[PDB]
């Protein structure tokens, strides 16, 4: 599916901004 | 139920944000989270804030507008095949800004206005044309109250996702007359495009308007921060990749 596809995408994209958002 | 997952994930969109501050003004370098769909000067009283001890931003030594989504800002002056699992271990993901200040005002973007009137009032009329643009009209827009309309920028100073989402809906057209679309390139020669895409009698997917994206100049599509394939639907795209202004903004990367 084509949303899983944005759904997948869009959660890995927060995960690597959130990434040590502890240092912010 | 999943083009509310995909606008929650959005909603949740945040950054960290490196903001120097200009000697001439940890104080002279502010760490700071900011919400993809929102703008800078949404947290400028933050900035203040926190250093009380004209001015506008800056990348790279390059003045930075601030009248377009912080997500989009960050997709054209950050220049995503690397999931977050095969990325090199402790990647650190930011943007760095620079407040700077200047006895005369930078000519190519809109001031800083700092009154806190700005951001909203620029925000809604430009909700008003994308609502000209998906229906022809600014009927919808101007038939909310005067208490939604409020409660509408509200819902992006205090993230309140549920307010955002029905006022927006609301206004959004069943079927848009044309997609309202903006084509960037990086900001690291920079050019904007502004297509006119008809919706009607047709269907178009990112493929069909290869001719728009490409007049703006072996590159990859890149829309709230992700790669998205040629082949879905421009429609689609438009109805779940907006961003929180009311545009869709597509950036091509290398």
């Amino acid at each position: 599916s084509m949303d899983d596809l944005l759904i997948r995408r869009l959660t890995d994209r927060n995960d690597k901004e959130a990434h040590l958002n502890e240092l912010f | 139920a999943h083009m509310n997952d995909i606008k929650q994930l959005l909603w949740n969109g945040e950054l960290n944000v490196l903001v120097s501050i200009d000697p001439s003004f940890e104080i002279a370098v502010l760490r700071i989270r900011v919400p993809r769909e929102t703008y800078l000067v949404n947290y400028m009283p933050l900035i203040w804030n926190k250093i009380k001890s004209y001015f506008w931003f800056e990348h790279n030594k390059t003045p930075i507008p601030w009248n377009y989504p912080v997500g989009v800002l960050f997709d054209c002056l950050a220049g995503f095949t690397t999931s977050f699992e095969n990325q090199v271990k402790d990647v650190l993901t930011f943007l760095r800004i620079h407040l700077v200040m200047g006895d005369s005002l930078p000519p190519t973007i809109i001031p800083i206005a700092s009154s806190k009137t700005q951001a909203e009032k620029f925000w809604f009329h430009q909700w008003k044309q994308v609502c000209f643009i998906l229906n022809g009209s600014s009927k919808a827009i101007m038939s909310l109250s005067v208490n939604e309309a409020r409660k509408f920028w509200g819902s992006v100073i205090t993230r309140n996702f549920q307010d955002f989402i029905e006022i927006s809906n609301k206004i959004s057209s069943s079927r848009p007359r044309h997609i309202p679309l903006i084509i960037q390139t990086s900001r690291t020669t920079f050019r904007i495009s502004q297509p006119t895409i008809s919706m009607t009698g047709v269907n178009p997917t990112l493929k069909d308007i290869e001719g728009d994206i490409l007049d703006v100049k072996d590159v990859m599509v890149i829309c709230q921060g992700i790669e998205i394939p040629w082949h879905m639907l421009l429609y689609d795209l438009y109805s779940k990749l907006r961003s929180f202004d009311g545009f869709l903004y597509i950036t091509l990367v290398p």
